[PDB]
């Protein structure tokens, strides 16, 4: 399916 | 007419004790997971809400177990783990998982799915001292792949008891967590009532949303601290010393240490003891980085039982590391250390004679990021919805309704903000 | 329709691995005759051989058990103790005679009598190995006082079970043992089988005759000189309990508790008031002149003895500092683990640890500026005259005595060689 | 009945 990526941060 | 020996529900405390550190009783849990004959390759261990109660959960892709089984992952002694293709169990006592669960909540539940069969199964103090049960009984309830109950008379029982009593009030609501396990076979457990000191659970999850932890007030009681006493992911790095499963925390996967990449000035070293047939290897390094935690690392059929052992001189000698494999040796209830005996003392002596060796040697040249996140959107939302990593593959479209996540399994759940 | 939580015989090793060092198991089975439901004034722990099998044994003359009561001792997680008039019982967990007993060896065998009925208990890795049960049974046989069974059911397999597997091969041998509590109340608990490492048992009986003794390859593995504590068993006891109530005699001599005023020098006594308590802990510091390098606190947990000579406050920081000072302390908030010979590292015990230490810091700094074995007894087997030797702490022996109705196992029939004296 | 007594020697 539509799967987008983001950043993770501390 | 000879009687059996009878479990009262307030054993089920007190098997616990052993765990003085909780990290020792989640380790119990991940070992199950990581063993040959569950063979999961990976592990998410989560914190949720549900029903207004704090939950932990283990999930693994693993091959799940027969309601027989079950009833033996539920009862206390029953092992039958073997080595498979040189993948050798952690799993000896039988007793991990009562010990484990038992010291990180009062009540627990679990659901496995093998892949012909699915069932749940019900270890709760807080079950037993309300019926006022005088022995442990386990609820245990199965169902056909077609999600048909099936052995009925125990399931009905079961299952009247698991709705009245359980977190989960209605079949629905169980199925729901039966289905967090995306594959065809797996387990999830969870536990709830955790562990509160003062108002708050045991453990912090507040100061880091993809670490479980220990708060400060920490260092454990043998000895400033190392992570592993307190960062879950910390410790769950160490854990295996040549990993087979991933480990995901929080849903963010955690990264193994590598030796190289993690000492300098690496040598080897033997121990051939007379007890012993065979040989065993030892790896010696200095500590770069941190160069305040050094000691001897312990692995038992490859977990880690100590470290930072000191050994040799306890100062005279720093940044120092050992690594090393004792399968000759016995673990300790809570498998955070060997039974004390003759050979586990000539092995320290040993270690400290070789270590101090390895100082003198070397001792003078010496003197001389997280990943991305991942999200699916709901196709009847078009909601955003947070996705632990590990996993392979999904299914074509994804709705709010078959969210893992106990959180955010409606489609009316406002979205997530994304980290700032 | 629900279904029980079931034991495997091989959880009864597992129970056991929490006790690392084997007087932790000790212990326990003492704790168990000092509570105040067993109630017993002397327990008296022996080695002795029956059958071509070296033993253990602990005897008391407390008050026994019904045949039922013995069951729940001989299953897990049943403890329903009270405290009676001051008398704190230390046991809560119920598992405490399981892990212990077994840590000390395969086998155990329970006799005991409460003046109505004896009943006699078995609880055997070996027997469960042989039949290979699924399931830990532990067979129990039962008497009218007189010596008729009764429970007729249950004690005919029972009996069978032990007849057959146990030590004991016949009625005459279990009566002997069940005869050897001389009271009308109290029990004997036998074990076999016991650890050894190549072929000698763990335990060293030889280096002393009137100890058990833990053999040098020994020191703790917390600890650099090794406490008395830790090796010698009579050492240890002396310490067991704060208050004693309770009369230990160990391989037919008693045991002699310390006394803290004979034991220390310059005593002061310091209060704790943690906020998260309601009422007030007393301490007490002293300087320890025996030993010379003893030190530390002690703490006891319901009169009975958790951890010794744990260091705290500038001991902790440098060898140097705070040598020979020595802390009693008793904490009843905290919680034991699983062997008894520690406690939960919860906020409190750190906390607790970290008063205890300031206190001594406290005391070393103000104060440094300031500065034969009882006889034995013997009877005379009034049939052959010989000379049996006898266990201290017997209030009063029958006016005729044969060498038959000798509760050590060694000397019961008067073909058997006098013993020597030494 | 009769009880001699002795010496234990360490
Ligand atoms: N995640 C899991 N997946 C499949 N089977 C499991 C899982 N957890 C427990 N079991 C089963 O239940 C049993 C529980 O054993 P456990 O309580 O962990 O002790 P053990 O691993 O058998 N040996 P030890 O852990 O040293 O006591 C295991 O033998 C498995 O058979
Ligand atoms: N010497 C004894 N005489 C009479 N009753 C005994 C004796 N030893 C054990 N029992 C009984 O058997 C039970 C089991 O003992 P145990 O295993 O020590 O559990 P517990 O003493 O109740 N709690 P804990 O000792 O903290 O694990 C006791 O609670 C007593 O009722
Ligand atoms: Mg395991
Ligand atoms: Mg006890
Ligand atoms: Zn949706
Ligand atoms: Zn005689």
């Amino acid at each position: 399916a539509r799967t987008k990526q983001t950043a993770r941060k501390s | 007419g000879i009687r059996l020996s009878a479990l009262c529900p307030k054993f089920l405390h007190t098997n616990s004790t052993s765990h003085t550190w909780p990290f020792s009783a989640v380790a119990e849990l991940i070992d199950n997971a990581y063993d040959p004959d569950v063979n999961a390759k990976q592990i998410w261990i989560d914190k949720t809400v549900i029903s207004d109660h704090i939950c932990l959960t283990f999930t693994d892709n693993g091959n799940g177990m027969t309601a027989d089984k079950l009833h033996k992952m539920l009862s206390f002694g029953f092992s039958d783990k073997v080595t498979m293709n040189g993948h050798v169990p952690v799993g000896l006592y039988g007793n991990g998982f009562k010990s484990g669960s038992m010291r990180l909540g009062k009540d627990a539940m679990v659901f496995t799915k093998n892949g012909e069969t699915m069932s749940v199964g019900f270890l709760s103090q807080t079950y037993l001292e309300v019926i006022k049960a005088e022995h442990v009984v386990v609820p245990i309830v199965t169902f056909n792949k077609h999600r048909q109950m099936i052995n009925l008379t125990e399931s009905k029982a079961s299952l009247a008891a698991i709705l009245e009593h359980s977190l989960f009030s209605t079949e629905q609501k169980l199925l729901a967590e039966l289905n967090a396990i995306m594959g065809k076979k797996g387990t999830r457990i969870i536990i709830w009532n955790l562990r509160s000191y003062k108002n708050a659970t045991e453990f912090d999850f507040e100061k880091d949303k993809y670490d479980i932890r220990i708060p400060e007030d920490y260092k454990k009681q043998e000895r400033i601290a190392p992570e592993s006493d307190y960062s879950l992911r910390a410790y769950c790095s160490i854990l295996y010393l040549k990993p087979r499963m991933q480990i995901i925390i929080r849903g963010q996967k955690v990264k193994t240490q590598l030796v190289s990449k993690s000492l300098a000035y690496i040598e080897r070293d033997v121990y051939r003891p007379k007890f012993l047939t065979r040989t065993v290897r030892i790896t010696f390094g200095f500590n770069c980085r941190n160069k305040d935690h050094y000691g001897i690392m312990m692995y038992h059929k490859n977990r880690l039982i100590k470290a930072y052992e000191k050994v040799g001189c306890q100062n005279m000698g720093v940044g120092v590391v050992g690594i090393i494999e004792c399968n000759f040796l016995k673990p300790t209830h809570n498998k955070q250390d060997f039974d004390y005996t003759n050979e586990y003392r000539l092995t320290i002596l040993a270690l400290g004679e070789k270590l101090n060796d390895y100082w003198n040697e070397m001792k003078v040249k010496k003197n001389a990021k997280r990943p991305d996140q991942t999200w699916v959107q709901c196709d009847a939302c078009l909601k955003w919805r947070k996705l632990p990593d590990g996993i392979d593959q999904l299914p074509e479209k994804w709705y709010c309704s078959n969210n893992p996540d106990p959180q955010f399994r409606n489609c009316e759940v406002p979205e997530e903000p994304e980290d700032e």
